[PDB]
């Protein structure tokens, strides 16, 4: 599977927006797997830091079009990556920021 | 040395998303794996989502070609000329038991053992079987 019981309690603490009410659910992992598969991309890559990292690099170019088609996927996977990597993040933006400077 | 690029991988899954083991996947597989090391080639294969039975088939492939390479390429006995590389076995060409450094060393040698080209051949053979099954 994608997250361990411990990772899961972390995940479920994290907010979509800074100070926002909506937080990340198991549904967002499931959704992200289904989307990856639609594009013929292996969702098993979500299971590790290195795989998430791979996919972030793949998605980045699309974000540079001005398409937003892959924006939530990218955001969900940026958070995942921080979780896999033990980077505490309270929200998506905090996650994008850590991915910013890496 | 630069590894296969994020955009190349995008081009590669785009092929699969659109063509999926119709005959056309093969020449695009072949052009996109241009200069690939066995490590690049497994990064390609590990990127494919959505085709689990085909990927299993392909890996099974792989393994047959690797066992066969080893049968036809017996290793020479007794230690080698100033450490200038062990001979690759099947699992090394397939990037399973070799190192990027080893893969490159074989690849750049004079004269060269093209472990990427050989691996690409086995994958193409496996993709030919998949295309034949799904046509």
């Amino acid at each position: 599977s994608v997250l361990s019981g411990g990772e899961l309690d972390k995940w479920e603490k994290i907010r979509l927006r800074p100070g926002g009410k909506k937080q990340y659910k198991l549904k967002h992992i499931v959704w992200a797997s289904r989307e990856l598969e639609r594009f013929a991309v292996n969702p098993g890559l979500l299971e590790t830091s290195e795989g998430c990292r791979q996919i972030l690099g793949q998605l980045q170019p699309s974000l540079q079009t001005g398409s937003e088609e892959l924006r939530s996927l990218y955001n969900t996977i940026a958070v995942l990556y921080c979780v896999h990597q033990r980077i505490d993040v309270k929200d998506t933006k905090e996650a994008l920021d850590k991915i910013e400077e890496e | 040395h630069q590894a296969i690029s994020p955009r190349t991988l995008n081009a590669w899954v785009k092929v699969v998303e659109e063509k999926a083991f119709s005959p056309e996947v093969i020449p695009m597989f072949s052009a996109l794996s241009e200069g690939a090391t066995p490590q690049d080639l497994n990064t390609m294969l590990n990127t494919v989502g959505g085709h689990q039975a085909a990927m299993q088939m392909l890996k099974e492939t792989i393994n047959e070609e690797a066992a066969e390479w080893d049968r036809l390429h017996p290793v020479h006995a007794g230690p080698i000329a100033p450490g200038q590389m062990r001979e690759p076995r099947g699992s090394d060409i397939a990037g399973t038991t070799s190192t990027l450094q080893e893969q490159i060393g074989w690849m750049t040698h004079n004269p060269p053992i093209p472990v990427g080209e050989i691996y690409k051949r086995w994958i193409i053979l496996g993709l030919n079987k998949i295309v034949r099954m799904y046509s």
